[PDB]
RNA sequence: UUCGAUGGUAGGAUAGAGGCCUACCAUGGUUUUAACGGGUAACGGGGAAUUAGGGUUCGAUUCCGGAGAGGGAGCCUGAGAAACGGCUACCACAUCCAAGGAAGGCAGCAGGCGCGCAAAUUACCCAAUCCCGACACGGGGAGGUAGUGACAAGAAAUAACAAUGCAGGGUCUUGUAAUUGGAAUGAGUACAAUGUAAAUACCUUAACGAGGAACAAUUGGAGGGCAAGUCUGGUGCCAGCAGCCGCGGUAAUUCCAGCUCCAAUAGCGUAUAUUAAAGUUGUUGCAGUUAAAAAGCUCGUAGUUGAACU
């Protein structure tokens, strides 16, 4: 109305649209992970890119600058809690050696599978995509919740639905007709 | 060699802008001749009706016919020449048919061996091409 | 050519070629079924290797 | 989690004034409203102010002068 | 510079300065630092696209300022208009006419014709933002909501737990399944609560709702560029394919039919404009003996550059 809202675009398309050594480090991510398309590794990379801009324009400064004391600071924190960094060891530093592989181990999707119940992430992803799921106290439906180090506890199964019981039916219904 | 002053930067500004219109670029975008004797006024397409179809002959070292036809612009009045992708649809394609007329893919110079050709037949009869060719829409009975 | 055209002789070899049926084939998976089935046949299960052939279309 | 808003006026006669009338419908203590259409009534608006007076002597004009 | 172009005096007009206008007196003002004229498919800016940096392109369009309400011109009202959903006359159109006349302007909201490659309902409501008025009470196609779509951005249906022998692998695990079967099934179906001016939708509600047409994923390519066949059949420099190189004259990995594979994915290709690559516009940062390029040579004013020393 008053004004336009803001949109953007998160995923990027690289040069190369047909590298060999990078289309097979994508197909293994992708096979590893269980990811749906590579949309999501454009994502990932997308933001880590611009997570690495802002940390070369700040380190580009002096030490003792007011502004690249004031922003080397903000970055860390928001990697430290949402566990893309360590629990300690931070140099300001550490923030343009990340990966894609630890971008990726640090969604919802990776922690549930290595919780368990599902013996496989594409399960994983299914329980996910089924609201069958109580990852924290409100149930999350994306695969891509970047989880912090806080929420990691109060995963485990489903009040109602057949797997938490409430008189499961359906198909079992449909066979106790049968 | 260039100027090199630090109050040169009149000197460089015109000297730039004297031999920038060398460039075979910039000169085919300030000289305005989309818009002025182009056949498309910066159009993707263009409609038409089907004048003629012309045999022309490939270049070396290719020998075969382009099957190509003739169409008279109906919104500037220029004729101009046709190129139909596929085989068979001359046949298909009869006079006034009200055409669809677009570039070529080379920014309007003529692609591969066929001479003095620019464009390329896209619909007929406003149903489109590779339509009829599967059996999936008929022409219809104008 | 020149002054002449060949309107007559086109689509010779598209109107005289046999036309076949398309063999009959069942339901195959698509999405992330179809992911799972190229990494499955792409290196856990080598068939085709030995000299750095990675041939997935052999033919015959 | 249901989350809402909560306006208690303390009183009955401060409800009943201080409400939008969509609200008092929505508690029913009154009678909805029954009118033309928006379009009927704007013509009907239209058509009165083409007419000047009460309405009634251009009628009685019109049968005098057809009668 | 006539018929105001530059300046002075005096006056007129304006709400007000002022050659805005008038009478007289002087010939002045700009310009190679590009005056003036012409073109602009030019409303300007905040801004947008590409992004080492420098730059290049775009910006009608959600915000600000200007202009217009078919082209001009004049005028009343009003503080405020040279107003057009105010008026008047001409120019180009449309209309009822009884032939005396009358009467208008959607580059506003909807809808129609035509130009077109190219772009939506003759819908609901003042409930939220605000505006107007005599004013809690009225109105507002401003504005809010919805109907329509292939595309503008963000999230994700087309699956999956085992028994099974073979290829196996090293007693733990993958695959071809004309195989089964009990599971979690969501798209829809209905209904309830919530939502909203009324709704639609979202969220939410028990419950019905797959055993294979389950409720069939497509778009391009498979010589290099650039990833994936010298496989089987038809033609034989013909049809044609083809962004360039390039393939085709009876063994066609490049033509058309089948099989399979490769890339993206509910999206893909094509045509055009533009950007990066373009160190092929080069201030950064080009090149000039032979690839394009040192005036035949000299003087010379703008312009550029200008020894050291306080």
């Amino acid at each position: 109305p008053s004004a336009p809202r803001k949109q953007s675009k998160t995923y990027k398309v690289p040069r190369r649209p047909f590298e060999s050594a990078r289309l097979d480090a994508e197909l293994k991510l992708a096979g590893e992970y269980g990811l749906r398309n590579k949309h999501e590794i454009w994502r990932v990379a997308l933001t880590l890119s611009k997570i690495r801009r802002a940390a070369r324009e700040l380190l580009t400064l002096d030490e003792k600058d007011p502004k690249r004391l004031f922003e080397g600071n903000a970055i860390i924190r928001r990697l430290v809690r949402l566990g893309i960094l360590d629990e300690s060891r931070m140099k300001l530093d550490y923030v343009l050696a990340l990966r894609i592989e630890d971008f990726l181990e640090r969604r919802l999707q990776t922690q549930v599978f290595k919780l368990g119940l599902a013996k496989s992430i594409h399960h994983a992803r299914v329980l996910i995509f089924q609201r069958h799921i109580r990852v924290g106290k409100q149930i999350v439906n994306v695969p891509s919740f970047v989880v912090r180090l806080d929420a990691q506890k109060h995963i485990d199964f489903a009040l109602s639905s057949p797997y938490g019981g409430g008189r499961p039916g359906r198909c079992k219904r449909k066979r106790l007709r049968s | 060699g260039k100027p090199a002053g630090l109050n040169a930067a009149r000197k460089l500004r015109n000297h730039r802008r004297e031999e920038r219109w060398a460039d075979a670029h910039y000169k085919k975008r300030l000289l305005g001749t989309a818009y002025k004797s182009s056949p498309f006024g910066g159009s993707s397409h263009a409609k038409g009706i089907v004048v003629e179809k012309i045999g022309v002959e490939a270049k070396q070292p290719n020998s075969a016919i382009r099957k190509c036809v003739r169409v008279q612009l109906i919104k500037n009045g220029k004729k101009v020449t046709a190129f139909v992708p596929h085989d068979g649809c001359l046949n298909f394609v009869d006079e006034n048919d009200e055409v669809l007329l677009s570039g070529f893919g080379r920014k309007g110079k003529a692609k591969g061996d066929i001479p003095g050709v620019r464009f390329k037949v896209v619909k007929v009869a406003g149903v489109g091409l590779s339509a009829l060719f599967h059996e999936k829409k008929e022409k219809p009975r104008a | 050519g020149k002054v002449h055209g060949s309107l007559a002789r086109a689509g010779k070899v598209k109107s005289q070629t046999p036309k076949v049926e398309k063999q009959e084939k069942p339901k195959q998976p698509k999405g992330r079924a179809y992911k799972r089935l190229l990494y499955v046949r792409r290196f856990v299960n080598v068939t085709n290797m030995v000299g750095g052939k990675r041939r997935m279309n052999p033919s015959s | 989690r249901t989350t809402g808003f909560a306006l208690i006026y303390d009183d009955v006669e401060a409800m009943k004034k201080f409400e939008p009338h969509y609200r008092l419908v929505r508690v029913g203590h009154a009678e909805p409203i029954q009118k033309v259409a928006r379009q009927q009534r704007k013509q009907r608006k239209n058509r009165g102010k083409k007419v000047f007076g009460t309405g009634k002597r251009l009628a009685k004009r019109k049968s005098k002068q057809q009668d």
